C-alpha cells in the first residue's frame, strides 16, 4: 500500500500560500473590499425603486409582453417581502465579479487561441475537460489557497465559467470572412485597429452569446460555493438542507430561480 | 519606371527549401500537384508594370491569378523574390514600412466589395483615413468628395446591406481612391455583375484613369473586357505568366487563340 | 411585513410526506437496497480484474492511440492505490441509477414530445427553465421528500440530467425525414413496430448524445448532493473543503476528474 | 370496378367548415388561395379506377397530384369524401381496419425510394410483412422470390447506400409487391432517375403488369411516359381532374393549352 500524493500536495500549497501571501493577503483585501461596497452602497438603496427600475427596463427589451414585467414586479418585491434583498445584492456582485473576471481572462485568451493556431489545439480540448468535470471540484484550489469567504467563491465561478467565453470568443474571431480581414489589413491596420474596427463589432452577437453562458454558470458556481461561505442566498438555501427547514430553503431557491429567469431573460434579448 | 519583379514565386505545403529547388529547376506541375500536395502558386515571375498603365492578368481557377496581387500586396507571405517600388524592396521591409507602403502607395478593390456592413458608407469609405488617425474633418471632406467623384454623397448615410452590386463596387472603389494611392489593384472587382453595369464601370474607370493618371493591375477572366480596359494584358496559367501582349496577343497565340 | 409563504411550504410537504410515506418508505427501501447491492455484489470485486477489462475496452475504443489506455490504467489504479476504489464503486452506482431513471423518465416523454406538439411547446421551455437553473436548488425537493442519503441524490440528478435527454430524443424522432415515416406508414405500422424499426435505430446516435450529457449532469449532481449524504468520493471533498484538508479532497477530487474524464471518453467513442 | 371515388376534399389550415362552404361556391381556387390565404389540395374530385388498369394521374409540380394518392390510402386526413373500395369506405374505419387496407390492399412506392438504409435489401424488402408477424422463413422465401423476380436476389445482404437508383427504385417495388397488393400506388417512382434507365423500369413495369395484373395508380409529370404506360389517363391542375382520356386527353383539350 501507498498513498504518497496527499502529502505533496499539502506540501506544495503550503509552500505557495506562504511564499506568495504578498499576493493572497492583497487579493483578499481588494475581494472583500469590492464586495462590501458594490453591495452597500453601488446596492442596497431603496427595493422600491430598483425593482422599478428593473420593470421598466424589461418592459423597454419587451416592448409589449408584459408576461416579464409582471415577473420581475411579482418577483423581485417578492424577494423583498420575503426579507431577502439583502442578499440578492450579494449573489449579484458575486456573479458580477467572477464574470467581469472570466471575461476579462476568457475574451484575450480567445483572441489568442484565434490568431494562433496550435494555442486553440491546445486549449480547446482542456476547456472541453474543463467543461466536462463537475464543477464541485473547483473548491478545492479555493480554499487551499483563499480559505473561505467570497474571492474563493469568485475564483471557482470565474474558473468554472470562463470556458464557454472563451469557445465563443475564438469562434467570432475566426469566423468572421477572411476577406473582411484582407481590405482591413491592406489599408495597414495593426491588429489593433482592426480588431476593435472590425473583428468585435462583428462578433458580439456570438461573444456576448458565450458571455451570458458565463453568467449563468457564474450564478450557479457561487450558488454551490455557498458551501465555501459565499454570502447570499445559497447560504439560505444550504442552511436549509442541513437543518431540513424547507420554508427558507424554498423561498431562497425560488429567489435564485427568478433572478435566474430575469438574468437568463435580459442577457438574451440584450444579444439579437 | 513604378514596379520591377524580381523572381516572384509562392508555394505552399511544407518541405520550403526542397519543393522551392524543385520548382525553381523548372520540373512539371501537374507531377507535384497531384504527388505531393504541395502546391504551387507561381513560377519565378519576372516581369514589371510601368507608371501609368493598366496590367490586366488572365487565366482560370489555379492559374496563381489572384494570388500575384496579394504576394504584392504581401498578404500572403511570398517564398522568395522581390518587388522593386519606389527604390523598396517590400519583401524586406520592417512591419512599420510595409503599413506605410499599404497605406499610401497600395490599395485594392475586392470581388465581392470587402465591404463593413456593421458601418455607415460614409464610415467605410474614409476607414483608408481612420486607420491613418486622420482628423476627422478632413477624412470626412475627403471621403464626401471621393463619393461626390463617384455621385453616390447623397447615400452617405445607408448601409451596404440596402444597395446593389453596382453601388457596392463604386463605394469599394471610393474607399481606394479616398486614400489617393500611386497603385490600384484588383481582384475580379466585376464578377458579380451583369454585362451592362460591368461595362459602365469599365468606362468610368477608363475615364478616372486618363483625367486621373495612376498605375493600375487588375485581374479578370475575359479578353472582351481586357481589350476595353487593358492596356497591357498578361496570360497566366499554372501559376507562369505567358506573355505581356498589349494587341500582339490577339496575334502571337501559343495557346492563346481564346481571341476568336 | 408579510412572511406567509414558508409555512405553507413546510405545511404542504408535511402533508404529502404524511398522506403517501406508503411510497416513500418503499422507494427508500429499493433505493438503499439497489445501491447497496450493485454496489458491493456486481462490483466491489478484484480492484485490478476491473481496471484491466476497462483498459482493454479502452484499447478496443481507442485502436492505436494508449493515451487513454494508458490513463485508464495510471488512473483507476492510481486511485485504488490511494484507497478509493469503494468509493468510487460508489458514485458509480449513483450515476448509473440517475441516468437509466432519466431516460426512463425522458425518452418516452420526448416521445409523446415528438408525436404532439402542443406537449413540445408546453415543455421544452419548462427544460430550458430547468437546465438554467442553478442545481443547488434541486436539493430542497429532495430532502423535503426522502431526506437526506442516497435516494434523494438519486431524485435530483435524475431532475437535474432529464433535459437533455429529452431534446435530443425530440429532435432524433421528429428529424427523421417524414419521407421514411409515410413509408412505414403505408404499410401499416401502427407507432410500435414504426418506433423501434425506423425511428429509435435513426435517432440513436442523436439520442446518446443527450444520454451521455445526462450522465455527466448526473455525475456533478450527485458530487453536489455529496453535501446532503450521497456517499461516495463527494463526501471526500466535502469533508476536505470543511476541514481544509487538502490532501484528501484533491485525491478524491482528481479521482472524480479521472473518472469524468473516462466516461467522457467512452461515451463518446461509443456514439459516433 | 374496384375503386370508386365520390366528392374527395382536402382543405387545410384553419376555418375548416367555412372555408370549405365558402369555397363550395365553387370559384376559382386561384382567389381563395391568394387573398383569403386558405390552401387548397383537391375539390369534389368525383372518378373510379377500374380493377387491372393504370390510371395516370399529372399535374404541374405544384398542382397537388400526389396530394389524391396519400389521400386514398389515408397519408393525410381528407376533410371529406368517401373511397368505396371492396365494398368499402375507407375514411369511415378505424385505426385496424385502416391498418388491415394498408396491409393486405394498397401499398405505395416512392420517390426518393423511401428505402430504410439502416436496412438491407432482404431486411427492406421483408418489412411488408415484418409488419404483419409473418414467419421469419416464409417472409424471407417472399422477399427473395419477389426479388429474384427483379434479378436483385444476388444482393440480398448489401445495404442500400451502396446500391443505384434504378436497383433502390427496384427494391422500393419488391417491399410493394412482396405483400401481394391488389392496388399499387407509384408517385413520382422515376423522377430521380436518367432517361434510359427510366424506360427500362417503365418496360419492367408493363412486363410485370401484363403477366401479374393489378390495379396500379401512378403519379407522372410528361406525357410521353405517361402515354407509354397510359391506360387511363386523367391530367389535373390547380387540385381539379379535367379528364379521364387514354387516346384522347392529346386530341380533346378542354381550357388547357399545356396538353399541346
Amino acid at each position: 500500500g501507498q498513498v504518497p500524493i496527499a502529502n505533496w500536495v499539502s506540501s506544495a500549497t503550503d509552500w505557495i500560500t506562504s511564499t506568495f501571501s504578498s499576493g493572497f493577503d492583497v487579493i483578499q483585501k481588494s475581494g472583500t473590499v469590492l464586495m462590501n461596497g458594490i453591495t452597500g452602497a453601488l446596492t442596497a438603496v431603496p427595493f422600491w425603486l430598483m425593482i422599478a427600475v428593473v420593470t421598466i427596463l424589461a418592459i423597454l427589451v419587451s416592448g409589449k409582453k408584459i408576461a416579464f414585467p409582471l415577473f420581475t414586479f411579482i418577483g423581485l418585491s417578492l424577494i423583498a417581502n420575503q426579507g431577502l434583498w439583502s442578499d440578492l445584492m450579494s449573489t449579484i456582485t458575486l456573479v458580477l465579479l467572477s464574470s467581469l473576471l472570466s471575461i476579462i481572462i476568457g475574451v484575450p485568451l480567445g483572441i489568442w487561441m484565434a490568431k494562433s493556431d496550435l494555442v486553440a489545439k491546445i486549449v480547446q480540448p482542456i476547456l472541453d475537460f474543463m467543461q466536462t468535470m463537475p464543477g464541485f471540484v473547483y473548491l478545492i484550489p479555493a480554499v487551499a489557497f483563499f480559505g473561505i469567504g467570497v474571492v474563493p467563491g469568485v475564483f471557482a465561478s470565474v474558473i468554472f465559467a470562463l470556458p464557454p467565453t472563451v469557445r465563443m470568443t475564438n469562434l467570432g474571431i475566426r469566423q468572421v470572412s477572411t476577406e473582411l480581414v484582407e481590405a482591413a489589413d491592406s489599408f495597414g491596420s495593426t491588429a489593433r485597429q482592426k480588431l476593435f474596427k472590425l473583428e468585435f463589432p462583428l462578433a458580439k452577437g456570438t461573444i456576448m452569446a458565450g458571455v451570458n453562458q458565463t453568467i449563468m454558470l457564474a450564478l450557479s458556481m457561487v450558488v454551490i460555493a455557498s458551501m465555501i461561505g459565499a454570502p447570499g442566498l445559497g447560504r439560505g438555501v444550504l442552511a436549509a438542507v442541513q437543518s431540513a427547514d424547507i420554508g427558507k430553503g424554498f423561498v431562497s431557491g425560488i429567489s435564485l430561480v427568478i433572478l435566474a429567469i430575469i438574468i437568463d431573460r435580459f442577457t438574451q434579448k440584450l444579444n439579437v | 519606371v513604378k514596379i520591377k519583379i524580381e523572381h516572384l514565386t509562392k508555394i505552399f505545403g511544407k518541405r520550403i527549401k526542397t519543393a522551392l529547388t524543385m520548382v525553381e529547376k523548372g520540373e512539371p506541375k501537374n507531377e507535384i500537384l497531384k504527388k505531393t500536395g504541395a502546391t504551387v502558386g507561381v513560377y519565378d515571375t519576372n516581369f514589371e508594370i510601368n507608371e501609368g498603365e493598366i496590367f490586366v492578368i488572365m487565366g482560370l481557377s489555379g492559374s496563381g491569378k489572384s494570388t500575384l496581387l496579394r504576394l504584392l500586396n504581401r498578404l500572403i507571405e511570398p517564398t522568395s523574390g522581390k518587388i522593386f517600388i519606389d527604390n523598396q524592396d517590400v519583401a524586406t521591409l520592417n512591419k512599420e514600412d510595409l503599413l506605410q507602403v499599404r497605406r499610401k502607395t497600395m490599395s485594392m478593390v475586392f470581388q465581392n466589395f470587402g465591404l463593413f456592413p456593421h458601418r455607415t458608407i460614409l464610415e467605410n469609405t474614409e476607414y483608408g483615413l481612420e486607420v491613418q488617425n486622420v482628423p476627422k474633418e478632413e477624412r470626412r471632406k475627403r471621403a464626401e468628395k471621393a463619393l461626390d467623384n463617384a455621385n453616390l454623397l447623397d447615400f452617405k448615410d445607408q448601409y451596404p446591406k440596402q444597395l446593389s452590386g453596382g453601388m457596392q463596387q463604386r463605394v469599394g472603389l471610393a474607399r481606394a481612391l479616398a486614400n489617393d494611392p500611386e497603385i490600384l489593384l484588383m481582384d475580379e472587382a466585376f464578377s458579380a455583375l451583369d454585362p451592362l453595369i460591368r461595362r459602365e464601370m469599365q468606362d468610368e474607370l477608363l475615364e478616372l484613369q486618363a483625367k486621373f493618371q495612376k498605375t493600375i493591375i487588375f485581374v479578370s477572366h475575359d479578353l472582351n473586357e481586357a481589350l476595353r480596359i487593358g492596356d497591357r494584358i498578361a496570360i497566366m496559367k499554372d501559376g507562369k505568366i505567358m506573355q505581356i501582349g498589349t494587341g500582339e496577343e490577339i496575334l502571337t497565340n501559343p495557346a492563346n487563340d481564346y481571341v476568336k
